[PDB]
């Protein structure tokens, strides 16, 4: 079905971009539609300060929504239980938008190392662009000086770093192809 | 009326702060494992429920060996009415 | 007391680790020549007693193979989970099999490499996914999601 | 127990020294302690006998001040009639 492909998508994303306890909680919610906080604590035998950041991380990524359910049973105690629930559409949207932001942020770094332009100053630790470089050129000197130091600059950026941004794009596409294929498979039915 | 102490001051002022004189008044001053196992089973014969600290106060011996002897033949209940007790 | 002889006899037969004859067990314990200890041993299901000759079997778990491990994992879905003690006592060095059981064939949580590592016994499907570069994970955590209804509007403008 | 750590003297010393040092008497009360005016002898005599009244009209001279408060010796300004002299 289409609902199971969303589960495999969440397994691939949570397993692929986070540690183990994250898919421990994730599968703990995939097994029980309403998972209480006391069940996850006694399940993984983790502390409260260890269950906190995990749920907060799974909520910051819009993967799961919480439901603080009331309780007034036996001892008339207002026992509140945070039941976790998987938010399928918001999680899928988070995965798609995060993939888009990764592709866009890894595409911008390739255009910078494609052609060196700016310079750098070791003495005052201040960066200078080509504009300020040609604006700090003198007639009695043969190199671009520095207003702070009135000393020559060193050419920043190089073509050697351009080979690193391409490998990140190729490896990122090879590691994102099954994820984006699952996204294109789920987005057919809009579920 | 109030009585004025007429002394040379240095004596009383010596009795004020540090005078190298303290106290002078009492106020607010306040093993073989098998034999230990057999003795523990005797204490169980007396009563099945006993706290580990009470057993350490009854057997009177090094406590490490007694803890090791309690972690083998007795189960430690942590909750309930017999909390922190071996049975 | 005879109960200390019973628990001492069970701890001794656990020190042996293999089925021996009942008379040989009474001879290894020297002064423990009581039959009530043997009867209380027959009443004990922790150390199974086979009526054929002298045989003493030890349960926590009979899991010593990766397949039996997978089955014991499948018997914990939508329930709870055991610990490390029972497996390491039933089979020596389970962490080696855990490291050999790649991709969610045997999971754990590495806490500290100095306290025998408090383990974990659950199962899923892949779980590995370590091919995801650390740079891609760092770029995944730096993304700040637009809260409330701003995210669906930002996704409907892109066409997703 | 120690008698040097139980009974402290800087509470009474700091309380009396601070209250008689500053104008406050602990803002409840202020302007109680003033520096002695040594401009002349009559300034010290008229200064020590000076009585103050914290803020019917209290500034006007009442008929009950006969022989008790000086009807002439009084400052001028904002504190007129609130300061009195014996
Ligand atoms: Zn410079």
């Amino acid at each position: 079905p289409i609902d199971d492909i969303v589960k495999n998508l969440l397994k691939f994303v949570v397993r692929g971009f986070y540690g183990g306890s994250f898919v421990l909680v994730l599968d703990a919610i995939l097994f029980h539609s309403v998972l209480a906080e006391d069940d996850l604590k006694q399940l993984l035998s983790i502390n409260k300060t260890e269950l906190g950041p995990l749920i907060a991380r799974l909520r910051s990524d819009r993967l799961i929504s919480i439901h603080k359910q009331r309780e007034y049973p036996p001892n008339s105690k207002s026992v509140e239980r945070v039941y976790y629930y998987v938010k399928y559409p918001h999680a899928i949207d988070a995965i798609k938008w995060k993939v888009h932001q990764v592709v866009q942020r890894l595409k911008d770094d390739l255009d910078k190392n494609s052609e060196p332009n700016g310079y750098m100053c070791p003495i005052c630790l201040t960066k200078y662009t080509q504009l300020e470089a040609v604006q700090l050129l003198n007639f009695d000197r043969t190199e671009f000086l520095c207003s702070l130091c009135d000393e020559p600059l060193v050419e920043d950026d190089s073509g050697k770093k351009n080979k690193e941004k391409q490998d990140k794009l190729n490896r990122l596409m090879d590691q994102i192809q099954p994820i984006i294929d699952s996204l294109k498979k789920i987005d057919d039915s809009r579920i | 009326r109030i009585t004025t102490l007429d002394e040379t001051v240095g004596v009383t002022m010596s009795h004020t702060g540090m005078s190298m004189r303290s106290d002078n008044s009492n106020f607010l001053k306040v093993m073989p494992k098998k034999e230990i196992l057999d003795y523990l089973f005797k204490l169980f014969d007396e009563y099945d429920y006993w706290s580990l600290k009470g057993l350490k106060e009854r057997t009177r011996q090094p406590e490490a060996h007694l803890k090791e002897c309690l972690d083998k033949v007795a189960t430690l209940v942590k909750k309930g009415p017999y909390a922190f007790k071996y049975t | 007391h005879d109960s200390s002889k019973l628990l001492w006899a069970t701890e001794y037969i656990q020190k042996k680790g293999k089925p021996v004859l009942v008379n040989e067990l009474l001879d290894y314990l020297s002064m423990k020549k009581d039959d009530k200890v043997i009867e209380l041993l027959k009443k004990l299901d922790r150390i199974e007693f086979d009526p054929k000759k002298g045989t003493f079997k030890y349960l926590t778990y009979d899991v010593h193979s990766p397949s039996e491990l997978l089955k014991l994992l499948r018997s914990q879905v939508t329930f709870k989970g055991i610990s490390c003690k029972d497996l390491k006592d039933g089979w020596p060095q389970c962490d080696e099999t855990i490291n050999q059981l790649e991709e969610d064939s045997k999971i754990l949580v590495l806490r500290t490499k100095k306290d025998k590592t408090p383990r974990y016994v659950w199962y899923n499907s892949g779980g590995n996914l370590k091919c995801i570069d650390e740079e891609f994970v760092k770029m995944w955590e730096n993304v700040q999601l637009p809260q409330f209804a701003e995210l669906p509007r930002k996704l409907q403008d892109l066409g997703l | 127990f120690n008698m040097k750590l139980a009974i402290n003297a800087k509470t009474i010393t700091s309380g009396l020294k601070y209250a008689l040092a500053t104008g406050n008497w602990g803002s409840s009360r202020a302007g109680v302690s003033q520096v002695l005016n040594r401009y002349t002898y009559s300034s010290t005599l008229s200064h020590l006998r000076r009585t103050n009244t914290p803020i019917a009209k209290p500034r006007q001279l009442h008929n009950t001040h006969w022989g008790l408060v000086c009807p002439a010796e009084t400052p001028e300004g904002q504190a007129c009639g609130l300061v009195k002299n014996l």
